[PDB]
RNA sequence: GGCCGGGAACUCAAAGGAGACUGCCAGUGAUAAACUGGAGGAAGGUGGGGAUGACGUCAAGUCAUCAUGGCCCUUACGACCAGGGCUACACACGUGCUACAAUGGCGCAUACAAAGAGAAGCGACCUCGCGAGAGCAAGCGGACCUCAUAAAGUGCGUCGUAGUCCGGAUUGGAGUCUGCAACUCGACUCCAUGAAGUCGGAAUCGCUAGUAAUCGUGGAUCAGAAUGCCACGGUGAAUACGU
């Protein structure tokens, strides 16, 4: 894909990964049931001060590769072509066709 | 087709009377795959009949089955745009598929309360010809008698 | 002693054990009447005693696992024929005679990719 | 007493691992039992062959994981200090347990 | 939708330019984007201008507007008819 | 058999001629007769006048008919009112749910018209 | 309570072997290739299923997976952000799901599977709530723990042919959970409502056996979002004279 969306994924995680901690202990305080409501006031407005692209959500998966955006797999980590492409090679251990 | 490989395949004999016909007609009778419901109707409306009558189930069954069978039909060829009506004979046992065939597609179509009653009433009446099903066996044997010149 | 036989069919596998006796049949400790509510499975188990005439003069002990109901009968037969060649082998051709001793080979085929089933294609249109 | 689970995706490999581990073990006097063949794993993936539409042109893969077990009983100092040092074959996952 | 035990849902910079106006008398619409805050009973009285896609739609909040959200009064989509 | 100002059928069961009441369903009928102590399976012919009214009593507990009926027309009256999203939606006699409108639509739209 | 002591017989697990080869018998045949039948055997003539697609055709599809000749833009045809749209709606077609019921709807009680996944994860037990769920919290990197009671079936009772105790679209009220955030535009729960539909014109599709038909279960994608796709078992047919 564009260089652009590559760039915006490598941003993506920095700013998750570096709230990570502030968005759990706030997320932690709106959860509980035994506090002030006032306290879960302050924490729900807190909240909604931190970048948007700190959230988990925000990131999609995408080809190590090439950054194509669907077809991914979670086990190799790339889309359905190239894990093809790999694996007809003898680049991924212990894969080969299967019949039954 | 057109190799004439096939055989005949094996089938099984009725839980309770040692027949396989019955069992040919439970098969007919059932629908989805579920032989026990098909078993359970028939058994219920052969023994409302056997009731009714005092002979038993198997000749009741054995009598309403000569009253329905056929025993010639046609056959269709194509000449020159329209169509030969070609009477031949039936072989015994597609005697016997056409009989059940139409008795129970007769059957099936009725006004009772249960699928047993429509049954057992339906067959009590082919019994002694006066149902929907001897009625498709004499147009048949009709429609045959018409179209005889072309008999060789 | 006790002669043994062991019976496969579809997804079921089913062992036996059958000794001099007065007619008693325990399956999976519960009688025959218990465990099969229908009656075509105890005809299919009852088939193979009754070629031969010993229901009353032999005792069973059978067990089964996996598949359903007719499969699981079908696994007894097999395992009671077995367990009959094991005690007696004059019989052999009496029972082959009969396709009891065959064993069934028929499985369920696997789904194949671009058909909604085994063999069920969708619905093709000309136009 | 000891428990130890080999992992590999081929056969060859481990038995032959086996094979050694249990040499080397029952050498030094110690007793064993196995190996144990624990259950394969298989895991399957299909996916599209074209780069471009036409759906139902697939390929299906498969990967096997094989696995078995090994006990020791009545170990010796000895035995255990010779098990760390046998440097098995790359490619197979050993974990030893007590 | 919202769960009970979370409360309601309000945007920081708006409920400051909320208070602000109403605190300082009626002053001019206030322009604004957030289309996923709640209508609060301070509102009332107010004229808010809700971006819509491609412009502002003036709301002015009655009593009866208490509870839902702001973008529910400004469509997006424009269609007369057919044919 | 005349309960809030309707007949109701006498050869049925009690559950089922209870559900001819618009604001009654299974559910309730069932929670109506459990506090009164009537069978289910229990026709409305072999009733006592005692027993109809401790059921009419029981029955005035909730909310039922034309009561029912102003709700709902006050309330979509004043969704149509407001000038919302669901209020245009009434208006045009259009999926409200956030349905698809491209196919589909009919028990809103109704019969095909041609062009 | 295979619960304990115990046993390596049995189911099972996973490594290594045997086995099926027109091998034997009879007949036809041109002594040939081969064909029809029989014995033994778990299996008989390619036992069943999958993988495996010759030389080429359609200037077939893909410059938006990627790679690349030539052309084109460079304060913009490149870059960042918020909001919206891809979800519209007089209409026409393709592929599906659910029905129009008594071989059925509903209530109570009780049998029998296979395959698979699990650490920013699967989550028992106990308590609260009618419910989706909430609180506390073992075990598991797994033949051990969790997902996770299989459904159709069976026995008993009711409904007795009615647009119904069939059907579940649309609509009102009150909520739960994920997520910064459910208006446009999520899934799910409870109460109320109760639309068309009584088997479908001219036409037209699939299927030769554990197949069609019917009943349940799991996985990838995935914070949440399957009636689609890919897999797994239960029950289990009719017919093939012929070209
Ligand atoms: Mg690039
Ligand atoms: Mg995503
Ligand atoms: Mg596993
Ligand atoms: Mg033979
Ligand atoms: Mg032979
Ligand atoms: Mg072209
Ligand atoms: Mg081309
Ligand atoms: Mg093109
Ligand atoms: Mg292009
Ligand atoms: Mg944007
Ligand atoms: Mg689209
Ligand atoms: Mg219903
Ligand atoms: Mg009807
Ligand atoms: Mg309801
Ligand atoms: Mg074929
Ligand atoms: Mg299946």
């Amino acid at each position: 894909a564009k260089q652009s969306m590559k760039a915006r994924e490598v941003k993506r995680v920095a700013l998750a990964d570096k709230y990570f901690a502030k968005r759990a202990e706030l997320k932690a305080i709106i959860s509980d049931v035994n506090a002030s409501d006032e306290d879960r006031w302050n924490a729900v407005l807190k909240l909604q001060t931190l970048p948007r692209d700190s959230s988990p959500s925000r990131q999609r998966n995408r080809c190590r590769q090439t950054g194509r955006p669907h077809g991914f797999l979670r086990k190799f980590g790339l889309s359905r072509i190239k894990v093809r492409e790999a694996a007809m090679r003898g680049e991924i251990p212990g894969l080969k066709k299967a019949s039954w | 087709p057109r190799r004439r490989v096939i055989g005949q395949r094996k089938i099984l004999p009725d839980p309770k009377f040692g027949s396989e016909l019955l069992a040919k007609f439970v098969n007919i009778l059932m629908v989805d795959g579920k032989k026990s419901t098909a078993e359970s109707i028939v058994y219920s409306a052969l023994e409302t009949l056997a009731q009714r009558s005092g002979k038993s189930e198997l000749e009741a069954f054995e009598v309403a089955l000569e009253n329905v069978r056929p025993t010639v039909e046609v056959k269709s060829r194509r000449v020159g745009g329209s169509t030969y009506q070609v009477p031949v004979e039936v072989r015994p046992v597609r005697r016997n598929a056409l009989a059940m065939r139409w008795i129970v597609e007769a059957a099936r179509k009725r006004g009772d309360k249960s699928m047993a009653l429509r049954l057992a009433n339906e067959l009590s009446d082919a019994a002694e010809n006066k149902g929907t099903a001897v009625k498709k066996r004499e147009d048949v044997h009709r429609m045959a008698e018409a179209n005889k010149a072309f008999a060789h | 002693n006790q002669y043994y036989g062991t019976g496969r069919r579809k997804s079921s596998a089913a062992r036996v054990f059958i000794k001099p006796g007065n007619g008693k049949i325990v399956i999976n400790q519960r009688s025959l009447e218990q465990y099969f509510g229908r009656e075509t499975a105890r005809m299919v188990v009852r088939q193979p005693l009754e070629l031969v005439d010993m229901v009353e003069k032999l005792d069973l002990y059978i067990t089964v696992k996996g598949g359903g109901i007719s499969g699981q009968a079908g696994a007894i037969r097999h395992g009671i024929t077995r367990a009959l060649m094991e005690y007696d082998e004059s019989l052999r051709s009496e029972l082959r005679k009969a396709g009891f001793v065959t064993r069934d080979a028929r499985q369920v085929e696997r789904k194949k990719v671009g058909l909604r089933k085994a063999r069920r294609r969708p619905q093709f249109s000309k136009r | 007493r000891i428990r130890i689970r080999l992992k590999a995706f081929d056969h060859r490999l481990i038995d032959q691992a086996t094979a050694e581990i249990v040499e080397t073990a029952k050498r030094t006097g110690a007793q064993v039992r196995g190996p144990i063949p624990l259950p394969t794993r298989k895991e399957r993936f299909t996916v599209l062959i074209s780069p471009h539409v036409n759906k139902d042109a697939r390929d299906q893969y498969e990967i096997r994981t094989h696995l078995r077990l090994v006990d020791i009983v009545e170990p010796t100092e000895k035995t255990v200090d010779a098990l760390m040092r046998l440097d098995l074959a790359a490619g197979v996952d050993v974990q030893i347990s007590l | 939708p919202r769960s009970l035990k979370k409360g309601p849902f309000i945007d920081l910079h708006l409920l400051k330019k909320v208070e602000k106006a109403v605190e300082s008398g009626d002053k001019k619409p206030l322009r604004t984007w957030s289309r996923r805050s709640t209508i609060f009973p301070n509102m009332i009285g107010l004229t808010i201008a809700v971006h819509n896609g491609r412009q502002h739609v003036p709301v002015f909040v009655t009593d009866e507007m208490v509870g839902h959200k702001l973008g529910e009064f400004a469509p997006t989509r424009t269609y007369r008819g057919h044919a | 058999a005349r309960i809030a100002g309707i007949n109701i059928p006498d050869h049925k069961h009690a559950v089922i001629a209870l559900t001819s009441i618009y604001g009654v369903g299974k559910t309730r009928s069932k929670a109506i007769l459990a506090a009164a102590g009537i069978a289910e399976d229990v026709k409305i012919s072999e009733l006592s006048e005692g027993q109809i009214d401790t059921l009419r009593d029981e029955v005035a507990k909730f909310v039922v008919e034309g009561d029912l009926r102003r709700e709902i027309s006050m309330s979509i009256k004043r969704l149509m009112d407001l000038g919302c999203y669901r209020g245009l939606r009434h208006r045009r006699g259009l999926p409200v749910r956030g349905q698809r409108t491209k196919t589909n639509a009919r028990t809103r739209k109704g019969p095909r018209k041609p062009i």
